């Protein structure tokens, strides 16, 4: 994880996806001043083990594509650093039934 | 129609329908690897006459029976020319009576037949089934008289290289030996 | 050559017969629209085996009328000749253009010119025949033919066969 | 549009809400699996009211001359005062009604207590009342176990989803949660005996009813909820016949179009 | 969080008129408009581009234009869509048709 | 439906495979040579020439013949015809792509313009979705304007690897009317891209190239977006209209084909006669035109192909365009039988779930009942009664699929019914029906009611069930539909009946109430102030039909 | 694919759509001279006989319940509880 | 009278499957066409009499189906074909799911 101030050089950024497995991410100061996850609206998410996932499917008899998705750039997706394929469990409050469990795969 | 155990995914262009010949290339519906209802694989079913005569008889009979289980509410005798009558009956009982085909199949099947004992026909089978030969052969062989390997390997060209003349000849020897009399 | 192929059929049953012994009626109708049928892909449906253990499965009710539809999975003895198949039968008809042999439920015909040479055709015979040095072929005589080609048609299958090869002729 | 946009959506046998592809949209129709039809505004008493009143109403302490059930209510009243093995059930019950509180106050911040929910309990009892001519004079005949141990066994049979595993039998507890709070709320020992003098009969009945009246409010796998939802909105959007912001029909148009340049952009910061 | 907003906003458009609509509905809609990924608009430019078969999107705003590009890229249609069946004259998989009905011949005996 | 039985098994459509027609198939399928443009008059003699419509296609004049297919008019769908073009033409709607494809592949050797080699490319060849795997590739090749011969592999940009050959520059392209043009770059080179050319470059494109681009080897090869053989919709798609005999009545379509045909022959007779080289491509545009307008007429390239009298011309497309047409106005919604409409009025004497059907209509509308021992009697009575008295019927139908018209038939009063036969009878008291008021935007805009045959001419519905339909009696009309299958009704009475609609889910509360008089009045009658004396109290009691007779 | 009568997971109860359709379907047949498995207490309206067969749970039908992925579960009018 | 989009949308709402089909078919269009089990088109030359069936081109005689569909739809298709687009009608699903 690297933290740039005003910005990085477009000549630089194109050097992150050049040493796999290893992964890198880029964050601007101004976007980390406030934790977006603390906002009244944004409910809490959770990463699912490649085990917990292969289960979510088998229990709902779902194909990967029939699952509700989240953006690879989606704010919260970055706060946890998802990877194309990683599923998230979204647990929020409900005026119909206290808690509702939901899932968001990534794309 | 009468559908057939496998759904060949026809993708518009239905063209290639090969030749039917004693090159053992029979319609797609008769490869040697067909599917049983239970969902299993099973060798083709090759019936040589007088073996068919028995299988057709077998059911036509067990039919008459279960055809009376509901109406309430190895030898025989030289039934030749005797069998012509004894069958016409089994029919005028358990047949469509408009199955002129079956009638004619029973005559032929019973006139040209070569075995009367489900025991004799049993050996016929226990014998040829050691060849590794393909079912259509292991049938033409059973219902076709043959003295020489030539009368054979010629009226059944699909054999030509799959078996030495000598062997195919012993089998032919043991055929006319078992060939029930009349 | 005769076969035992695993088939299946679809019968639409009117509610009328939704009786106590339905199974019975089905089977019976199976046998009406099968035994004696003919296709180029199956040949001759001659006889349904194991009458008893015929699988009916659960049939579904259509959706405008009450007729139900069951996929009857059965098994039977079929027989469909081929080109290059060797079979022998009983002659039936015999004319100037040849004689027709009857192999089983089918009828194979042999062209005069598809026979040999030394064999001529005697018209002034009764019953009609074909004479040779030593061979005599007519009505009831048994022959062994080699099926050269097949032709499917309506509810039958005819075919031409020769007796001009070896180990072919009368018996 | 609204309609063409949701035709294909309906509740499938697994109790999920999907469209024509198979794409889940809601894993439980309405985040609760209840058919809107079977629902009424009830009140979650547990929420509103001073921390004081709460105690005087739901608290029971069998180890105290002034906080125990006066034997004038329970048949086995005098022989209870003190019993320590009961005070644990009794205390479990309370440390729960307590959790319920906070939980609710974490969901409905407003303090609003009236919400739509399945099974009208208020009335389910009302009947029990005059159905057994319960007299407010003589005492009940409920073991404290009878109560607290049936209310629990009740929640157990309020099934929405039926799965045979964990991931499923877990969504279960969830889709119910809100209901139970109301449930535990209305079937609290004190209440059950001091407010509505139910006998064992009354009670065991009130219980049967709730379970079945609930299993009725479930949603039927078949409902073409998509269309429904659409109409339910577009409909009252026609009866719209028209403090200074874009509001109403022209607005709803804006929204559905996911328009970038809304006439009024505002934004409230606290 | 967005969903939560989209909903919240929409709810305010129905309440400003003193009318009441049960969550579930605006909820469902808000959801449909959000699962996919971000904000999918209820319009010819959105939900009518999704993986849904042709014939269904056919019945809305682009018809022919949509059909053309269907035989072009040889699309395949499931006929699981409401519309689909309606166009074919078939009983669609909807309420009354979310299942099949059969004659259990077995139980059709103990009944006599 | 249709009548006449067929030994053909019967199934439901399960999948729909969208393809493009291969001139080859188009031919195969057809049964019409379609060489002449005329209609019939074999020298005025009436019939049809083996030219247009019926060189064996469907038919007219109420005459069996449909390629012996007999059956006649009703039951003989059309039988497509074809008509070999003179020179390949564009496909008005595909032009948009035919272009984009070329900008995607270069001519001469016809092959992609970016292989696994270019990296930005791989990431595109993975996007599983012909609809995006294409709008991606294109965006990466619309710019490349040189069919590269060598590119820097996964190693050194120093080392240059070799692939396909022919660096013949790639021309950018623009759309001018119904033709494609491009320049080749000192100074440009502008030439017209002949259809005959495009076709080729496509024909040569690779199998894995098709697919890489949003296509399909079996159902839709690009080389097909270009027409060479044109299918010819049979009469029923473009039927006529006869004013008995010696007149005309031809359909708009049957003309643009007539046109296309003319414009096709004129061409041909030029490539085999005095062919002034480039005085031909002036009549090849005409074809490209017609064979284009026939399908579409609302293009930006102005000319509407106005047909004599300035009437627009109905392009096939136009027939399907939203609303009032096929898809939306024929398939997604239809006119239907067994339906009535009139004016509605209140009648505080009907149960909620009923609805007053005027005798006039009850006698018009019918229900197909099937003769059964349970009814036989009742039924024969209705049949005896005739189609004029009310409780009666107006059509008996036996197994032999024949209609006995009760109002005529010398056997009117005769007839013995037969179990199995059906008896179209009159709608009767309590036949469930679907009632409704447009605009329909509620489950409830349509509910089922109990039919109650009444005199006078107006559907009489109960008051409280008013607000759901949202109706007033100020002259508002309503529609009534009548079920038909014993199971059909079932669906109405079990899910659509009004009593079930009482509590609306659209707002988890009841949706019918009590209004006007009943409301206003119900209050007055309540007040402490309000007292009622015996003489009346008694009548009032009497009115509540379920009164237990306990004053 | 099918599913064992055990491991069953659907709703033990009959859905309105089901019942609705069963009665209809059943009527249709009864109305077609299909055999009636109950004593007609004198009834003569199919959908009414159907309502009867359905209360003595003597309707020989089976409701196959397809799932989103294709597999199904089979319940009998017998089993299925009828609250409504 | 009219049973259009809106009135349909309600029947779908009601979940009244069969009744919908009924208004849509048996009480309006309804038509019986034939298909090729090979190339999903109306090509087939059904002589409902001598049972002959054929379909030269995809050339058949054996694999043939019969389906009931709203005439309007038939026409939808024919019209499409005339625009060179092919609507394949297949009676079995091979794509699974
Ligand atoms: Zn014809
Ligand atoms: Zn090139």
């Amino acid at each position: 994880i690297f933290v740039y101030q005003n910005n990085i050089t477009p000549s630089a950024m194109k050097l992150v996806p050049s040493i796999p497995p290893a992964t890198i991410e880029t964050f601007n100061e101004a976007a980390l001043v406030v934790n977006i996850t603390h906002h009244e609206l944004v409910p809490k998410h959770i990463r699912l083990s490649s085990d917990e996932k292969r289960e979510l499917l088998k229990r709902y008899r779902l194909k990967e594509s029939q699952l509700p998705r989240i953006q690879r750039a989606d704010p919260v997706a970055l706060y946890l650093g998802l990877k194309r394929g990683e599923v998230v469990k979204i647990i929020r409050k409900s005026e119909t039934s206290g808690r509702y469990a939901s899932y968001r795969i990534c794309m | 129609s009468t559908s057939t155990f496998q759904t060949r995914r026809r993708r518009l262009k239905k063209v290639e329908e090969e030749e039917n010949a004693a090159t053992l290339q029979l319609g797609q519906e008769f490869q040697l690897k067909q599917i049983n209802h239970q969902g299993e694989e099973e060798e083709l079913i090759a019936l040589n006459l007088s073996e068919a005569r028995l299988v057709i008889k077998e059911a036509l009979v067990e039919r008459r029976r279960a055809f009376k289980r509901s109406q309430k509410k190895f030898m025989h005798s030289e039934t030749r020319e005797k069998e012509l009558e004894s069958i016409d009956v089994l029919l005028e009982q358990t047949t469509g009576g408009n199955n002129k085909d079956l009638k004619n199949t029973m005559q032929y099947l019973t006139n040209f037949s070569r075995f009367r004992d489900q025991e004799t026909v049993g050996a016929v089978i226990q014998l040829l089934k050691s060849t590794g030969l393909h079912p259509f052969e292991v049938a033409q062989l059973g219902s076709l008289a043959c003295d020489t390997a030539d009368e054979a390997k010629t009226l059944i060209p699909s054999l030509n290289n799959k078996i030495s003349d000598d062997e195919l000849e012993r089998i032919l020897k043991e055929l006319s030996n078992l060939e029930t009399l009349y | 050559m005769f076969f035992i192929k695993d088939l299946s059929l679809n019968i639409t049953l009117h509610p009328s017969f939704f009786g106590p012994r339905m199974k019975q009626y089905l089977k019976t109708k199976l046998l009406e629209e099968v035994e004696g049928s003919c296709t180029g892909k199956f040949g001759y449906i001659l006889c349904v085996l194991d009458y008893d253990n015929i699988d009916i499965q659960r049939g579904r009710i259509l959706p405008t009328d009450g007729s139900a539809e069951f996929n009857v999975k059965y098994r039977a003895v079929v027989f469909k000749p081929f080109k290059g198949e060797v079979v022998d039968g009983t002659v039936v008809s015999c004319s100037q253009h040849g004689f027709e042999v009857q192999v089983g439920p089918m009828k194979v015909f042999v062209t005069k010119h598809l026979m040999p040479q030394d064999l001529t055709f005697n018209a002034g015979s009764n019953p009609p025949s074909y004479q040779s040095s030593e061979d005599v072929i007519t009505i009831k005589s048994r022959i062994r033919v080699k099926i050269e080609g097949c032709i499917s048609q309506v509810s039958s299958i005819h075919a031409i066969g020769s007796i001009k090869e070896d180990y072919l002729g009368a018996i | 549009r609204l309609v063409k946009a949701l035709e294909d959506i309906m509740v499938h046998y697994d109790n999920t809400t999907r469209n024509s592809l198979g794409n889940v949209i809601q894993f439980i129709y309405g985040e609760d699996g209840m058919d809107a039809a079977h629902i009424e505004k009830q009140s979650l008493d547990t929420i509103g009211g001073s921390d004081a009143a709460f105690e005087k109403r739901y608290r029971v302490d069998l180890l105290n001359t002034d906080h125990t059930l006066d034997p004038s209510l329970l048949e086995s009243g005098s022989e209870i005062l003190g019993d320590l093995k009961l005070q644990v059930l009794l205390d479990e019950e309370y440390k729960q009604l307590v959790k319920d509180r906070k939980f609710l106050r974490e969901v409905f911040v407003d303090g609003e207590a009236n919400w739509p929910l399945p099974v009208n309990i208020r009335r389910i009892i009302q009947n029990a009342q005059q159905t057994f001519h319960i007299d407010h004079t003589k005492p009940s005949d409920l073991t404290i176990k009878d109560i607290v141990l049936g209310v629990k066994d009740l929640q157990e049979n309020l099934l929405v989803l039926r799965g045979k595993n964990e991931i499923i039998q877990n969504a279960q507890r969830d889709a119910v949660t809100l209901f139970c709070c109301l449930l535990r709320s209305r079937l609290a020992t004190r209440r059950v005996l001091q407010e509505y003098r139910l006998t064992k009969q009354a009670f065991d009945w009130v219980l049967s009813n709730i379970e079945a009246q609930f299993l009725r409010s479930v949603v039927h796998p078949g409902e073409m909820v998509g269309v429904l939802a659409a109409q339910s909105i577009g409909e009252p959007a026609t009866q719209m016949t028209l403090k200074k912001v874009t509001s109403g029909v022209p607005r709803l148009k804006e929204i559905l179009n996911v328009a970038k340049n809304m006439k009024t952009p505002s934004l409230t910061v606290y | 969080a967005g969903r939560a907003a989209l909903y919240k906003e929409v709810y305010n458009v129905i309440a400003s008129d003193g009318s009441y609509v049960n969550y579930r509905h605006m909820a469902l809609l808000v959801d449909v408009m959000t699962t996919q990924g971000g904000l999918t608009s209820v319009t010819r430019h959105g939900f009518n581009r999704s993986n849904t078969g042709a014939l269904m999107r056919c019945s809305f705003e682009e018809t022919v234009e949509i059909l053309f590009e269907a035989g072009a890229s040889a699309e395949l249609d499931d006929c699981r869509g409401v519309s689909e069946n309606v166009i074919l004259g078939q009983m669609a998989p909807i309420g009354t048709g979310a299942f099949d009905v059969m004659i259990d011949e077995e139980s059709l005996v103990k009944y006599m | 439906v249709g009548q006449q039985y067929s030994s053909a098994p019967l199934r439901t459509v399960k999948e729909v495979q969208f393809g493009l027609f291969s001139p080859e198939e188009v031919r195969a399928i057809s049964v019409a040579k379609i060489r002449f443009p005329e209609t019939m008059d074999e020298t005025q003699t009436r019939a049809k020439i083996g030219g247009l419509n019926d060189p064996r296609l469907g038919s007219i004049d109420r005459n069996l013949k449909c390629q012996t297919c007999q059956e006649g008019m009703n039951e003989c769908p059309g039988h497509f015809g074809h008509i070999d073009l003179a020179k390949p033409v564009f496909h008005v709607g595909f032009i948009a792509k035919i272009k984009k494809v070329c900008e995607c592949v270069c001519m001469h050797c016809g092959k992609l313009l970016l292989d696994e080699h270019n990296e930005l490319m791989r990431q595109a060849l993975a996007i599983k979705d012909s609809k995006k795997r294409f709008a991606a590739i294109w965006t990466l090749c619309k710019t490349k304007m040189v069919c590269e011969t060598d590119v820097p592999s996964e190693d050194d940009p120093t080392q240059l690897v070799s692939r396909g050959g022919c660096g013949n520059t790639q021309p950018t392209i623009r759309k001018d009317g119904l033709k494609l043009v491009g320049s080749w770059k000192d100074e440009p080179e502008l030439r017209v891209l002949s259809t005959e050319e495009i076709l080729n470059i496509f024909k040569h494109i690779s199998v894995k190239d098709f697919t890489s681009l949003g296509f399909n080897e079996v159902f839709s090869r690009p080389e097909w977006m270009i027409l060479t053989c044109l299918p010819v919709p049979p009469p029923p798609v473009r039927p006529s209209i006869s004013f008995n005999e010696s007149q005309r009545g031809e359909d708009d379509l049957t003309f643009k084909l007539a046109d296309i045909l003319k414009a096709n022959i004129s061409l041909e007779t030029l490539e085999h006669n005095g062919a002034p080289h480039h005085a031909i491509e002036e009549a090849e545009s005409l074809l490209q035109f017609h064979v284009a307008t026939y399908m579409d007429n609302d293009i930006a390239g102005q000319p509407q192909a106005l047909q004599k009298s300035g009437r627009p011309v109905k392009s096939i497309r136009a027939r399907l365009k939203g609303k009032e047409g096929r898809i939306r106005g024929n398939l997604m919604g239809k006119r239907v039988d067994f339906s009535a409409r009139t004016v509605i009025s209140g009648d505080p004497n009907l149960e909620l779930d009923q609805v007053g059907v005027p005798k006039s209509i009850a006698k018009t509308l019918t229900y197909p009942e099937v003769v059964t021992p349970y009814n036989i009697d009742r039924l024969t009575q209705l049949v005896r009664n005739g189609p004029n008295e009310h409780p009666g019927a107006k059509y008996v139908i036996r197994d032999s699929g024949d209609r006995i018209d009760l109002r005529y038939s010398k056997r009117a009063g005769d007839i013995q019914l037969q179990y199995g036969w059906k008896v179209e009878r009159h709608i009767m008291d309590n036949d469930p029906v679907l009632f409704n008021r447009q605009p329909s935007l509620h489950k409830m805009s349509m509910m089922a009611h109990r039919v109650k045959v009444i005199p006078y001419s107006t559907f009489r519905l109960n008051l409280s069930v008013t607000s759901p339909y949202n109706a007033d009696f100020d002259g508002d009309e309503m529609n009534l539909h009548v079920p038909q299958s014993e199971e059909t009704r079932a669906e109405l009475s079990q899910l659509c009946a009004v009593p079930l609609q009482i509590v609306s889910p659209q707002s988890n509360k009841p949706c019918m109430g009590i209004v006007q008089d009943t409301l206003c009045g119900i209050r007055k009658l309540t007040l402490r102030d309000t007292f009622i004396e015996l003489d009346q109290v008694l009548n009032m009691l009497y009115w509540v039909p379920d009164w237990d007779g306990v004053i | 694919k099918a599913i064992p009568k055990d491991q069953r997971a659907t709703t033990p109860y009959m859905t309105k759509y089901e019942r609705a359709r069963i009665l209809g379907t059943r009527a249709l047949q009864i109305s077609m001279n299909a055999p009636v498995f109950v004593d007609l207490e004198g009834e003569t309206d199919p959908l009414r006989i159907a309502m009867k067969e359905l209360a003595e749970k003597k309707i020989p039908l089976v409701i196959r319940r397809y799932l989103p992925d294709g597999s199904f579960e089979d319940w009998s009018v017998e089993e299925l509880i009828v609250d409504l | 009278l009219r049973f259009g989009e809106m009135e349909r949308d309600c029947m779908i709402a009601h979940g009244a499957a069969s009744f919908l089909k009924e208004r849509l078919m048996e009480a309006s269009d309804a038509f019986r066409v034939h298909i090729c089990g090979i190339c999903g088109l109306m090509t087939v030359i059904a002589k409902l009499n001598h049972n002959q069936f054929e379909c030269k081109g995809c050339d058949n005689k054996i694999d043939i189906y019969q389906i009931h569909i709203p005439y309007a739809a038939k026409l939808l298709f024919q019209e499409l074909m005339a625009m060179n687009i092919t609507p394949r009608l297949y009676t079995d699903r091979s794509r699974d799911f």
